[PDB]
């Protein structure tokens, strides 16, 4: 059986690392902040089937992040004034 | 200024005063960090020093001195 | 649906019987203008049991499947048992939507047509 | 499982990759409201809006001020037909259209008939083409508008648009054409054709779904009563937020079509001749619906006697097609098709991305399964036995 | 050059990346017409349509059969207000709305006033909230519909929707709410709130532009006269081709919003309190338009006395904002704002992707440039010299 | 447009002159309700030449730029030459759209107001 | 000065090679066929400014092809029946 | 069957009967090919033999024997 803890921590790192590659400032800051807040908010879940539901949802969102980061790089634009 | 910028990073990440960030201190057992904080700590050191810390190395960086040692041995 | 398409991709009992036989009853129902014509023929032995049946249908897949299923179902039944075959049974077996229930109704009409053409020949 | 071939472009088209590429910046970074006048997200969004307006106008020979963005050709048809009839209702109450129009044009007319308007639904000949002289005789002193589609969505016949324009122009009647199935496929010029209003759909020309346009002539000024009330966007003729990504796609599709229409027509014509000739040379009792002398080659409507159309579509399980479709058949009834033969009609669509391999596959499978369905057909069996079907008491 | 911060979400929102990801398969490979009944391109397109319908319905507590797709909240507002008034015109001729509604609701009502309907435009209090007891007194025996928006697009005030529902329900009057600025941001339940009709806009909730929905209650059945005639799509209530990619995006946006609304509200409230408090603690004569006790925090409308708003927007050259915007100011006039102070109002928008760094930047620049513009202002100079402005003979 | 925004980002002649001077003419035009108030003051030497000018404007950027440009333009002209400054000149220099031409009109109104307040003091 | 012939032939190869990477059959076959037909149709152009206009247009379409091939790979689907 | 599948590819590409595709023949001067045909020819050989022919090698493949030699020397 797969380890839920090993999965969650590996998903946590991969999700943060990928979100940091967003070109757009508003998507990048949101994703990094949302992942950090969501993993922390669900830290004390005990129901093993609730955790697997969350894990699968994270794996799906990691695919969303990976695809949207790439298309955001293909169609990029200048940074905002506050990134100077 | 020196490579002891590692200490400053551990401080901001775990919300600990720089006086309590000692060399022999461990993140989990001495600075109240969990497994989510440590993931962010490793990444923070990765961004600070422009280095790539793989999983087999990040698992060994559990104390402050271990973090200073890995960074000093990787330019 | 797979149940309806199967009756075209894997046809069965498609063909014709001898209309001139006293033991063959032919039912032809529908109209070309209405997009649905059903020809159903049955063969009865001398004991009253349908021993064979054939069909040909001009119509949509649900009509093809309705008359194809009816042609299967009459085989092995007697003339009296085949009268009890209802359009609701055909629709249930094929999981027909309400917009295709008329196909089951015409399939029932085809059975009773052929059954009546047979019984008309058995008068003397 | 493997996916079927797409041969249904009259229902909708795939996005041209050039169109998607043009839209994507406005789906990622340039998401501003084109009506936001105070910042750069608005300025760049508005500039893309107006750039698209010029692209649409160049394709049909219009002035960009005459292009109004809509949600599709359905809404454009409503704006043209209902907007014109309502604006002049105090002096004109009669409208003219054809029996083979798209259902949105017909139901808009039935809607106006219940509002107190008189509508003449012109018949077509067996060819599917209106009689120009019947149109002239139908025009009354209180005729407000004439509406005739450029290319029919079901059988692909081309109506004589330029000749209808001369009739309407010389009588001071407004002329609207539903060009949804024609824009970017055949030449269109509003001035040469004397068009006063035109409906355009984006997803019939490899642009995105959910966008269209209406051309409204400004000289001489054509007046239209607006139907969608709101903030006055699009010169008060179509209120609501102009969807910048969608109109950018429409403009890109119009510019691509302006560049590709000649090449597409040569390729599609050759593919269309091949599909029709190889089917008819291998199957008896196949009839094409609509006159090939006045026909867009990408819309082929054939009848296969003694075979019901839906069963043929089912039999062609790996080809995406349609039968009696609105992008029974009132169009087929209108060209005088027999009712039984109307149940036997299939529409093949060939487009910018169709290959010779797809046509040959479709032709082979169609030949194969018409023969199979005929062997299952009692009407074919009766005809094979020398029985006249028009002598049987059915029902 | 570097791009300005986006603080204008009430005008439109960026696409949530989850929404774009959900739409893109329907822009590349699944391009079928959802109304094509005979092939897999249609089947898969229709399944995505109905999946989106359920997502919209789950967010507002409706049955999917009660969700109709439209091109935006503008069209939904037209369908609700014009469709209801026209259906019951033979028995009911009176409609009720507010003076602060979106311009599409107001112009639809002015359109109906010219068609022979009687419209009561209810006033609001200084808070921007209607008086529930004035609404009850306004209801006449022939009142057909009451329409009150859930959240105001200009000042963000929340009307008492559930209490309005109880008034309308208990008098057998239909209740429509324009919820464009509320869907996915505050809790909505059609049953608990006794809503009969609701307008929804996709691009106000991080979905694509050019799509929306109207909820129409089915029990007890609410009847609506259709305005867009056509093939009868969407149960005959909104004809035209349902744009599958756009409605897929709307459903995805509704599902994301249902999951994120609580988290967003906590984050946006904290950011909104920070923007208001840090501006007002550093600038005198700053007034917030609208009662903070009944207010969506993401729409902040402030006036800066003695400074004209457009110049302030120009001075904030690196922040995208608006002033007196419709997503002078009739909304500000309606809450009894002084005319001079109405020219001094700015709308700040904070959304799902706004950062604390952006708020702090906006606050600093706003403080900086209100001081500069006041030093250029003759009205500020006169007040500094102890002159009462309400005693000068202007014009 | 860059020409209009320049008058805010790089302000010039913003301020006030002594209203009690016999050589200072003050023009105050517009209304706070109309969103546009323009205060323009000029200083004339004893030879009739405007030697200085100041302005303060409550209004949009086009109004700020219109009165700012007028304050520049009156400097170095005589009282008679400044009367010939037309709103069309201000609008052309600033490339004003038609929806902002009222700003140039009020800017012209401000010059003539201050010029009239000066000439009224020169009566004795 | 850049060589127009060297540019055109290098663009011809890169455009065909990239179009062959389209996952979707209808885009792949169209692009390969269109590029082959367009370069052949414009073979006998002599106006050097007309050639540069065509070259620039090709370079722009090569960017379109590159981006659309990638997003077609991120959002791919099964092949059609005739690719078996 | 043999590595002389090169000949068949040149034939289909340039529309030349296999009898005229001789070893010493050049595509341009002997088989009526232009610079657009040769680009397609190289790519066709690339797809047939699952090989990658870079620009500096494709410029040398101008005759039939040169094409047979390059393919034979690259598995
Ligand atoms: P560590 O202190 O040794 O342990 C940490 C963990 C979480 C492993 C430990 O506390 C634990 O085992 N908890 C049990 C409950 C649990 O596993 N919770 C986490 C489940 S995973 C989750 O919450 C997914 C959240 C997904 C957020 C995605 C946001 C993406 C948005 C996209 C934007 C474009
Ligand atoms: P070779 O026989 O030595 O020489 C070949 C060339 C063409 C170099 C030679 O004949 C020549 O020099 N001709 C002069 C004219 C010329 O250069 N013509 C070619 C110009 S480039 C061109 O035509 C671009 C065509 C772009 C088609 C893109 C289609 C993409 C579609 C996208 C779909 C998603
Ligand atoms: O918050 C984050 O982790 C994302 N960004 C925040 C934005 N950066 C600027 C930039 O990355 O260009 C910080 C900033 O806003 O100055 C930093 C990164 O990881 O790259
Ligand atoms: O025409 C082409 O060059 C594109 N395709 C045509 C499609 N192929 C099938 C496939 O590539 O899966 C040939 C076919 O249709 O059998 C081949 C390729 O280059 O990959
Ligand atoms: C597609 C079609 C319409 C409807 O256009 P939409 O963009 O789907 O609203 C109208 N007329 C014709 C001929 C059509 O084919
Ligand atoms: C945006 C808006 C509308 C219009 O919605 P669209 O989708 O742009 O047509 C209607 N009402 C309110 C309150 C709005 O903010």
């Amino acid at each position: 059986a797969a380890s839920s803890r090993a999965q969650v921590l590996a998903l946590y790192r991969a999700m943060l690392r990928e979100s940091k590659r967003f070109s757009a400032y508003n998507y990048r800051t949101y994703a990094v902040r949302r992942i950090r807040d969501a993993f922390r908010e669900n830290k004390n879940v005990k129901d093993p089937v609730e955790i697997q539901t969350l894990v699968n949802k994270a794996k799906r969102d990691l695919g969303v992040i990976r695809r949207q980061v790439h298309i955001g790089q293909l169609y990029s634009t200048d940074k905002l004034i506050i990134e100077n | 200024t020196i490579e002891e910028r590692v200490k400053k990073i551990i401080g901001e990440q775990l919300g600990v005063k720089q006086e309590e960030v000692t060399n022999n201190a461990s993140f989990v057992e001495d600075l109240g960090a969990d497994s989510l904080d440590t993931v962010e700590l490793v990444m923070a050191l990765e961004e600070e020093f422009d280095t790539e810390i793989p999983d087999e190395e990040a698992e060994k960086i559990t104390t402050v001195q271990a973090a200073i040692d890995y960074i000093n041995g990787h330019q | 649906h797979k149940k309806v398409v199967d009756h075209y991709e894997n046809p069965r009992n498609v063909g014709s019987l001898d209309k001139t036989s006293k033991n063959v009853g032919t039912g032809l129902v529908g109209a070309p203008a209405c997009g649905d014509v059903m020809k159903l023929q049955i063969q009865v032995d001398e004991k009253g049991k349908i021993v064979d049946a054939r069909f040909k249908t001009f119509g949509c897949g649900s009509a093809i499947a309705s008359s194809s299923l009816a042609t299967e179902w009459v085989k092995g039944k007697t003339v009296e048992e085949a009268l009890t075959i209802k359009n609701t049974d055909i629709a249930k077996e094929l999981c027909l939507p309400p917009v295709k229930l008329h196909c089951s109704m015409l399939a029932e009409d085809a059975i009773k047509a052929a059954l009546a053409d047979y019984k008309l020949k058995q008068e003397p | 499982s493997l996916r079927p071939l797409y041969m249904d472009v009259q229902a909708t088209t795939p996005l041209d990759p050039r169109v998607l590429d043009a839209m994507l910046p406005y789906l990622i970074n340039y998401y501003g409201n084109p009506h936001s006048r105070t910042h750069a997200y608005g300025w760049e969004s508005e500039a893309a809006m107006e750039r698209a307006r010029q692209q649409v106008a160049s394709l049909i020979g219009a002035d960009p001020r005459e292009i109004i963005f809509t949600s599709g050709a359905t809404e454009s048809n409503n704006i043209a037909i209902k907007g014109v009839a309502r604006f002049y209702r105090s002096r004109k109450k009669h409208l003219i259209t054809t029996q083979t129009e798209h259902k949105c044009v017909l139901d808009s007319c039935r809607s106006l008939e219940a509002e107190g308007f008189q509508v003449t639904y012109l018949p077509v000949q067996k060819s599917g083409i209106i009689d120009l002289k019947e149109l002239e005789a139908a025009i009354q002193p209180d005729t407000s508008l004439v509406s005739v589609m450029t290319v029919n969505n079901e059988i692909g016949v081309k109506q004589p648009i330029a000749e209808i324009g001369r009739i309407c122009s010389s009588r001071k009647v407004y002329f609207h054409t539903d060009a949804a199935q024609a824009v970017g496929k055949i030449p269109l010029d509003v001035n040469d054709m004397k068009i006063d209003l035109m409906s355009i759909s984006g997803h019939k020309i490899y642009g995105p779904k959910g966008v269209g346009a209406i051309y409204i002539r400004r000289r001489p000024r054509v007046r239209v009563e607006a139907l969608q009330s709101g903030g006055g966007q699009e010169r008060g003729m179509r209120s609501g937020t102009v969807p910048t990504p969608l109109v950018v796609g429409l403009g890109a599709a119009c510019e691509v079509a302006q560049q590709e229409m000649e090449y597409d027509h040569k390729r599609i014509s050759k593919l269309s001749e091949r599909l029709i000739q190889n089917i008819m040379k291998s199957l008896p009792d196949v009839v094409m619906n609509g006159d090939p002398k006045h026909h867009y080659p990408g819309c082929i409507n054939l009848s296969f006697a003694y075979v019901e159309g839906e069963s043929l579509l089912m039999a062609l399980k790996d080809v995406a097609l349609s039968s009696g479709s609105a992008c029974p058949s009132y169009v087929l009834r209108a060209i005088g098709t027999d009712e039984d033969l109307a149940h036997s009609s299939i529409r093949f669509g060939i487009g910018r991305f169709t290959t010779e391999e797809e046509v040959d596959y479709t032709v082979e499978k169609c030949i194969q399964h018409v023969k199979r369905l005929r062997e299952m057909s009692p009407l074919w069996e009766m005809v094979q036995d020398g029985i006249d079907l028009k002598s049987i008491k059915w029902t």
